[PDB]
RNA sequence: GGCUAUGUAGCUCAGUUGGUUAGAGCACCGCACUCAUAAUGCGGGGGUCACAAGUUCAAGUCUCGUCAUAGCCACCA
RNA sequence: GCUGGCGACCAUAGCAAGAGUGAACCACCUGAUCCCUUCCCGAACUCAGAAGUGAAACCUCUUAGCGCUGAUGGUAGUGUGGGAUUACCCAUGUGAGAGUAAGUCAUCGCCAGCU
RNA sequence: GAUGCAGUGUACCCGCGGCUAGACGGAAAGACCCCGUGAACCUUUACUGCAGCUUGACACUGAACUUUGAUUGAGGUUCUAACUCUGUCCCGUGAUCCGGGACGAGGACCGUGUCUGGUGGGUAGUUUGACUGGGGCGGUCUCCUCCUAAAGAGUAACGGAGGAGUACGAAGGUGCGCUCAGCGUGGUCGGAAAUCACGCGUAGAGUAUAAAGGCAAAAGCGCGCUUAACUGCGAGACCCACAAGUCGAGCAGGUACGAAAGUAGGUCUUAGUGAUCCGGUGGUUCUGUAUGGAAGGGCCAUCGCUCAACGGAUAAAAGGUACUCUGGGGAUAACAGGCUGAUACCGCCCAAGAGUUCAUAUCGACGGCGGUGUUUGGCACCUCGAUGUCGGCUCAUCUCAUCCUGGGGCUGAAGCAGGUCCCAAGGGUAUGGCUGUUCGCCAUUUAAAGAGGUACGCGAGCUGGGUUUAGAACGUCGUGA
RNA sequence: AUAGCACUCUGCAAACACGAAAGUGGACGUAUAGGGUGUGAUGCCUGCCCGGUGCUGGAAGGUUAAUUGAUGGGGUUAGCGUAAGCGAAGCUCUUGAUCGAAGCCCCAGUAAACGGCGGCCGUAACUAUAACGGUCCUAAGGUAGCGAAAUUCCUUGUCGGG
RNA sequence: GAACCCACUGUCGUUGAAAAGCCAGGGGAUGACUUGUGGAUAGGGGUGAAAGGCUAAUCAAGCCUGGUGAUAGCUGGUUCUCCCCGAAAGCUAUUUAGGUAGCGCCUCGGACGAAUACCAUAGGGGGUAGAGCACUGUUUCGGCACCGAUGCAAACUCCGAAUACCUAUGAGUACUAUCCGGGAGACAGACUGCGGGUGCUAACGUCCGUAGUCAAGAG
RNA sequence: UAUAAUGGGUCAGCGACUUAUAUUCAGUAGCGAGGUUAACCGUAUAGGGGAGCCGUAGAGAAAUCGAGUCUUAAUAGGGCG
RNA sequence: AUGAAUACAUAGUGUUGCAAGGCGAACGAGGGGAAGUGAAACAUCUCAGUACCCUUAGGAAAAGAAAUCAAUUGAGAUUCC
């Protein structure tokens, strides 16, 4: 089943995202760009635990 | 003991505003689950495929083109 | 959720922290012994040592995780 | 009067069969240098051009051969009132589908080029 | 299921002795059955407490030697002075209580207080769903698609059929590009069916998945680059008891793909879901119990329920009652009545055939049409502030679809007998063995031992053997009641 | 209920029962006694099973309570710093290394403890049956005796007597 | 086998002579016997040769007084007069189904008037009745899977009404629509006609849609 | 429901929507951008007693602002006024 | 005054004098302490420190003179509205 994921923001303001991954065909942690208000700018966004 | 009984409850679909009428930008006018309807002039089509005025005007069904749809568009 | 202990041939128990340089007993098949038989003796086949990585000159044997199972304990949205 | 481009309309307009056109346009056509292209191929896409052809294709004409269109009249159904209960009848209003006679080888707008 | 209604028949007014067919007679707010978020008592591996029993730590609790484990722990042997004696003696004292004194036997044990783990139907409070052609058993409970659904929406049944509790960082976005399936011909293995080439009529292919509505600017299929599967919103509508749900042009910021006009706020759409409370995590220019902080709280984002009885009563719950009880219901079952007639019984129509020939003396296949209101049933209209019985006994009354007796037609009717049909209800129409039996089997009679209705006639006329209270036992089921 | 039988507990300040305790019954008794449980004169007798639940005896491995409190992480402020920020000691919030019994898991015994005591397919010279044999699962698959029984649905089983 | 103590059978009695008896029979009758007097055990307790028996005609938890006017979504009852209007027995949810809540339906006050309805014209979408075989299924007979004749369908459609529904304009008629507040009741329905599911084209059967009547309406 | 569904043998007397407090709406009276006292004192229904309550401002969770305020980077848009 | 085990003593015993016990309304103080019910079920909770039982005063009782509140550094024992 897929698990739930958080996708944290480089830029050190805290703001993330939560998606869905499958984890035996995604081993690797997730990267993607994504637009952070906080700062207002598109950056890159890491895979955290949902915790 | 029966293996039926069971039903989904009502989506409430159709047309809403006929032809003649005349509406306000935004109003819905076809409620459809598959493109009986296609969208003409100054009419927009939604994600589950509304059918829903962006001007104000009156309402028109006609039927065109080469594969005979069904049109309604809205006469400003 | 926490602490533990296990998973080795067709069927079973070892081998357990380095140079493991996986064997022991029953299943078989063939051979020998016998006037004919066994038991017994010999040979062959039958696993690839739960999986995935890490260190290392040595990894079934250790460290990390992911399974299945067992034992005790804990669970006031 | 022909040719090309863009539309209106979406079979009375289409499909099929036969015939015709190279002055211009179009099409086939020559080559693979440079631009660009093939999960391989200059077949397509693209570029550079005029030795040929109207064969193919596209257009134009003819044909009711398939298809499409289609009355009038009648029948089925049906709202209202009345009468009956295998679900019909009467008054009044409405009126198909199928089939029959019959029709059809479209009709228009803008721009440019030839004779 | 009528003394009281309709039609009609009969009937002068009033006692007395008898009788029990009716007044759904009197008696007891039905005890059977169902319901109420009723009661009680009993059971248990239902839930949750407690008594009792038990473990260790600390306290009452001290002194000396010793041995041993990973500074500390544990063990052993002595001692007396705390403490024990329901052991002896002395005194208060005329006393098998008690108190004090002297011994003796024990002794830092036993035992008690506080805390703590285990056990705990011994005891206590409770729980143990609803729908339902009665209830139980079975099935079902939320969401999506089609039909029922009567050409707008909506529309029920324990009505007819299927699916869901997911998947995907590409299977999303964009620019560019491409058409399926099947068939017929040829062509190494290679054929029914692999791949190649060319043609014919063709959406019959596909769309992650069920169905429906759709799909050429394809919404189907590829390639390159990418993250719009953004943030703040949002005119206006659909749907709607509420809580919710659905569509959305357009504005601002940042972005991706395009030369560009532009397209993109996840996927052709409609299922893939869970309120509130209580907490966890990341931020935050809010709050901060004298003041500065902090703890805690608030706001924004997000996490934890098969709460599936899916608007979710608790964090936490099964059974028995024939030992039973209360409030209710003819809203709802068992008896009898009523409606109906599938079933049951009786009759008729056609007639293959059977009958040495010959459908119809007597039978009669395959099919068809009715009658009755005896059976098994369907429904739930009357009765639950009571219509109170399976059979026997006593006493009956009616129907005729006639068992005997009476009168006839036909006959495969010589006679005697028999078969079949029609008319006929005046009278008549067994005793015993077995069993609670009605029934049935049997023995022996008779002219015959008919079929039915009458609350399956008759218990305010009798009985009480069976069923169906409380006692007890066997087989079986259950841990147990 | 009973005489008879058996199991089991109890060494005396007995077990057991009543009670909050003091105390009382047991008993002014002492294992030939007292309590609990089942069976029920007598005759002949009383088969197999310890897998389950219980009881009895082991074992010292795993798990676990209070208690104890090693470490780690924060709050506050003397001070240091331009400031950002850093920040001892002392108080204080929190975390829980080590020690830690019974019980449970483990190993045996125990049925006159609660309890339990199977299935499938074939075989002897006509026909039948099976002294006999193969196979699967259990802790074990019903001995003696009895049997349409206070137990038997089918069932008024079949035969014999009356 | 008498007294005494019991209580196996039968008739009677059952508003009794009697809230358990009489009569005729019956069992024990030196024992685990019967009996007088006075004592002990007290309610989740006692006692029981054990029937849930007995504990003052009361027992699966005695009696009395208090908590107490327990609670009861249940049943019953609810008292003088006249005038006006006038329902519902549905939807949704519910340990909910004979209760209740929001909405629908009634009444009263205020606001506001033509914004409303009937009918006539005009515009509009449909997939039912019927019909048909072009798809999906199904059917019969011929010819060589196709071809020709021929039927059928709630979950088939190349077609396709009448009605109904939405909107605009308009004449006439009518105290019509709408908004804001106070008070409710009701959420067991019944029959009949029409369109249907279910049942046997049964039921005064059952479940929906639609209209009338009863309910709550006499003649 | 004439019902063969319930209740009443008859008469006379008794027998069931109350009281206190709070709150909302309507009518009526006083005063009116204001209205009103409570306990209490008081030869006491008077007269004193202004603490308190309601109305006169909203937005936001709150700090805060205020005819505006919240949300937001936004003076855009939008919600409550 | 007398008087043991036991030598002093003590326990024990006796006489005289003084005092107490019991009853009764409500209110007070203290020691124990339910359930029916509500939550539309029920265990936390409620009912409620209520009912009830027990001990014991006074004309009243209890409390009372801050190791108390407050948060412009202010108030000033207890009790009642």
């Amino acid at each position: 089943m897929r698990d739930k994921i958080r996708l944290v923001s480089s830029a050190g303001t805290g703001y993330f995202y939560t998606t869905t991954k499958n984890k035996r065909t995604m081993p690797e942690k997730m990267e993607i760009k994504k637009f952070d208000p906080k700062i207002r700018q598109h950056v890159i966004f890491k895979e955290a635990k949902i915790k | 003991s029966t293996k039926n009984g069971r039903d989904s409850n009502p989506k409430m679909l159709g047309v809403k505003v006929y032809g003649g009428q005349t509406v306000t930008a935004g109003n819905i006018i076809v409620r459809q689950r598959g493109t009986e309807f296609h969208a003409g002039a100054n009419v927009g089509m939604g994600r589950d495929h509304t059918l829903f005025a962006t001007a104000d005007g009156v309402v028109k069904f006609e039927v065109k083109g080469q594969f005979g749809r069904r049109y309604v568009k809205v006469e400003t």
